[PDB]
């Protein structure tokens, strides 16, 4: 039931997601070793993702979450990297997408860099980077990350040593 | 998939040492999140 509307680059929806992940990339401890060398993106597209049943199943969760932190959703729009990207704009998100050595616990992780996010696009630590040149800051081969509406509800404040 | 700190619903990891680095957030639940954007791109080299 997914279905994929693509932006176009004259509209101010396009721009602000643009301008999201090009303002939010920033250098990373590894020196490039995951997600590769850049400062900044070449954008190829923007597609919606519009799935009725997806949608439902979120405001359903989104109510119950905002109620029991009394009347306060906490929602963010947030990054998300995966090899998963595929089956989750289909299927929806669930266990199988949860990174389960995550150093904040086992879930679903979200980045406001958008450059963390892109450090998993390949798998964990950039996997093996590219299929085709098994590079891990490939220049030629698309990528594809995800911006979400995710729901945080009473956050709990970890400070990490990163 | 484990279960958020009780009477919480999430998790924010918030870098104290890297101060560009901006925070991470933790999810236990995929109901959670809806995947709004798929955006396609490449890296560039710099200059
Ligand atoms: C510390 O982990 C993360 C921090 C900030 C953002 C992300 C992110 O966008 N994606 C992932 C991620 C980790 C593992 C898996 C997999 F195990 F399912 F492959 C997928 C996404 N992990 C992330
Ligand atoms: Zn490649």
């Amino acid at each position: 039931g997914t279905i994929l509307i693509d932006l176009s680059p004259d509209d101010k929806e396009f721009q602000s997601v643009e301008e999201e992940m090009q303002s939010t990339v920033r250098e990373h401890r590894d020196g490039g070793h995951a997600g590769g060398i850049f400062n900044r993106y070449n954008i190829l597209k923007i597609q919606k993702v519009c799935n009725k049943k997806l949608w439902e199943r979120y405001t359903h969760r989104r109510k119950e979450v905002s109620e029991e932190n009394h009347n306060h959703a906490n929602e963010r729009m947030l990054f998300h990297g995966s090899p998963f990207v595929n089956a989750i704009i289909h299927k929806g998100f669930d266990e199988r997408h949860a990174y389960i050595g995550g150093m904040f616990g086992a879930g679903i992780y979200f980045a406001e860099n958008s450059s963390k996010s892109n450090q998993y696009v390949y798998g964990i630590g950039g996997g093996t980077g590219c299929p085709v040149h098994k590079d891990r800051s490939c220049y030629i081969c698309h990528r594809q990350l995800l911006f979400c509406r995710v729901t945080l509800g009473k956050s709990f404040l970890q400070f990490s040593a990163m | 998939m484990a279960h958020s700190p009780p009477g919480h619903h999430s998790v924010t990891g918030r870098p104290s040492v890297n101060g560009l680095a901006l925070a991470e957030y933790v999810i236990y639940r995929g109901e959670q999140a809806y995947p709004e954007y798929l955006i396609t791109y490449q890296i560039m080299r710099p200059e």
